[PDB]
Protein backbone atom coordinates (compact mmCIF):
# COMPACT_ATOMS: atom_id res chain seq x y z
CA UNK A 1 0.00 0.00 0.00
CA UNK A 2 0.98 3.61 0.32
CA UNK A 3 2.75 3.48 3.80
CA UNK A 4 4.60 0.66 2.29
CA UNK A 5 6.69 2.73 0.15
CA UNK A 6 6.18 6.19 1.74
CA UNK A 7 7.94 4.76 5.40
CA UNK A 8 10.94 2.79 3.64
CA UNK A 9 11.50 5.77 1.74
CA UNK A 10 11.18 7.57 4.66
CA UNK A 11 13.69 5.69 6.51
CA UNK A 12 15.88 5.45 3.91
CA UNK A 13 16.31 8.77 2.88
CA UNK A 14 16.81 10.86 6.22
CA UNK A 15 18.68 7.74 7.91
CA UNK A 16 21.02 7.88 4.51
CA UNK A 17 21.66 11.57 5.11
CA UNK A 18 21.67 11.65 8.90
CA UNK A 19 24.49 8.56 9.71
CA UNK A 20 26.35 5.68 8.38
CA UNK A 21 26.76 7.16 5.00
CA UNK A 22 27.94 10.53 7.18
CA UNK A 23 26.59 13.13 4.86
CA UNK A 24 24.51 16.28 5.76
CA UNK A 25 21.45 16.15 7.32
CA UNK A 26 18.20 17.27 5.99
CA UNK A 27 15.31 16.47 8.91
CA UNK A 28 16.24 18.60 11.61
CA UNK A 29 18.34 21.36 12.08
CA UNK A 30 20.75 20.01 14.58
CA UNK A 31 23.27 17.77 12.79
CA UNK A 32 24.42 14.38 14.29
CA UNK A 33 27.36 13.90 11.54
CA UNK A 34 29.98 15.77 13.40
CA UNK A 35 28.59 15.28 16.98
CA UNK A 36 28.56 11.71 17.39
CA UNK A 37 32.35 11.07 15.98
CA UNK A 38 33.99 14.74 16.84
CA UNK A 39 32.13 15.97 19.70
CA UNK A 40 31.32 12.74 21.52
CA UNK A 41 34.78 11.61 20.73
CA UNK A 42 35.71 12.68 24.02
CA UNK A 43 31.96 11.52 25.88
CA UNK A 44 33.50 8.81 27.56
CA UNK A 45 36.46 10.83 27.79
CA UNK A 46 34.85 13.18 30.13
CA UNK A 47 32.98 10.25 31.60
CA UNK A 48 36.15 8.21 32.57
CA UNK A 49 39.63 9.05 33.64
CA UNK A 50 41.22 11.06 31.14
CA UNK A 51 45.00 11.11 30.64
CA UNK A 52 45.06 8.65 33.58
CA UNK A 53 43.13 5.40 32.47
CA UNK A 54 42.21 5.66 29.09
CA UNK A 55 45.85 6.05 28.21
CA UNK A 56 47.19 3.21 30.57
CA UNK A 57 49.72 5.71 32.31
CA UNK A 58 53.12 3.36 32.42
CA UNK A 59 53.68 3.84 35.92
CA UNK A 60 57.02 3.31 37.04
CA UNK A 61 56.73 2.59 40.24
CA UNK A 62 59.98 1.74 42.68
CA UNK A 63 61.13 -1.48 43.00
CA UNK A 64 60.55 -3.24 45.88
CA UNK A 65 63.17 -2.33 48.82
CA UNK A 66 65.72 -4.39 51.25
CA UNK A 67 67.48 -3.88 54.71
CA UNK A 68 69.59 -1.68 52.69
CA UNK A 69 72.62 -4.07 52.84
CA UNK A 70 72.37 -3.60 57.08
CA UNK A 71 75.58 -4.83 58.31
CA UNK A 72 75.99 -6.99 61.52
CA UNK A 73 75.02 -4.28 63.52
CA UNK A 74 71.31 -5.16 62.96
CA UNK A 75 72.41 -9.03 63.64
CA UNK A 76 73.47 -7.79 67.11
CA UNK A 77 70.73 -5.50 67.46
CA UNK A 78 68.52 -8.62 67.35
CA UNK A 79 70.67 -10.65 69.41
CA UNK A 80 70.57 -7.85 71.84
CA UNK A 81 66.55 -7.95 71.85
CA UNK A 82 65.92 -11.32 72.14
CA UNK A 83 68.40 -11.56 74.87
CA UNK A 84 66.80 -9.30 77.04
CA UNK A 85 62.98 -10.89 75.95
CA UNK A 86 64.46 -14.18 77.25
CA UNK A 87 65.98 -12.94 80.14
CA UNK A 88 62.69 -12.41 81.85
CA UNK A 89 61.21 -16.19 80.99
CA UNK B 1 33.52 -8.07 17.03
CA UNK B 2 31.33 -6.00 19.96
CA UNK B 3 32.68 -2.65 19.17
CA UNK B 4 32.24 -1.29 15.35
CA UNK B 5 33.75 2.44 15.14
CA UNK B 6 36.32 1.43 17.88
CA UNK B 7 39.00 3.92 16.93
CA UNK B 8 40.71 2.90 19.87
CA UNK B 9 41.15 -0.98 20.27
CA UNK B 10 44.69 -0.53 18.32
CA UNK B 11 46.00 2.26 20.27
CA UNK B 12 45.13 -0.18 23.66
CA UNK B 13 46.45 -3.10 21.95
CA UNK B 14 49.72 -1.43 20.98
CA UNK B 15 50.09 -0.07 24.92
CA UNK B 16 49.53 -3.24 26.32
CA UNK B 17 52.19 -4.88 24.02
CA UNK B 18 54.76 -2.36 24.88
CA UNK B 19 53.80 -2.79 28.82
CA UNK B 20 54.43 -6.27 29.30
CA UNK B 21 57.77 -5.99 30.48
CA UNK B 22 57.39 -3.23 33.17
CA UNK B 23 60.76 -3.77 34.37
CA UNK B 24 63.79 -6.02 35.43
CA UNK B 25 62.25 -7.98 38.54
CA UNK B 26 64.32 -7.08 41.89
CA UNK B 27 65.45 -10.78 43.18
CA UNK B 28 67.93 -9.66 45.03
CA UNK B 29 67.33 -10.74 48.38
CA UNK B 30 71.12 -11.46 48.68
CA UNK B 31 72.76 -8.84 50.59
CA UNK B 32 71.44 -8.41 54.20
CA UNK B 33 69.05 -11.35 53.60
CA UNK B 34 72.07 -13.63 52.99
CA UNK B 35 74.22 -12.04 56.28
CA UNK B 36 71.59 -12.43 58.62
CA UNK B 37 71.21 -16.16 57.47
CA UNK B 38 74.98 -16.77 57.46
CA UNK B 39 75.18 -15.50 61.12
CA UNK B 40 72.13 -17.38 61.47
CA UNK B 41 73.35 -20.94 61.24
CA UNK B 42 76.80 -19.78 63.23
CA UNK B 43 75.12 -18.93 66.28
CA UNK B 44 72.50 -21.29 66.07
CA UNK B 45 75.13 -24.36 65.51
CA UNK B 46 77.03 -22.71 68.62
CA UNK B 47 73.48 -23.08 70.58
CA UNK B 48 73.17 -26.52 70.13
CA UNK B 49 76.45 -27.17 71.26
CA UNK B 50 76.59 -25.48 74.64
CA UNK B 51 72.49 -26.24 75.48
CA UNK B 52 74.03 -30.27 74.16
CA UNK B 53 76.52 -29.86 76.73
CA UNK B 54 74.79 -28.34 79.53
CA UNK B 55 72.41 -31.24 78.93
CA UNK B 56 74.97 -34.21 79.89
CA UNK B 57 76.38 -31.88 82.45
Amino acid sequence: QDLYLRELKDTKLAPSTLQDAEGNVKPWNPPQKPNLPELELQGPEALKAYTEQNVETAHVAKESEEGESEPIEEDWLVLDDAEETKESH
Amino acid sequence: SVLKNTSVIDKIESYVKQYKPVKIDASKQLQVIESFEKHAMTNAKETESLVSKELKD
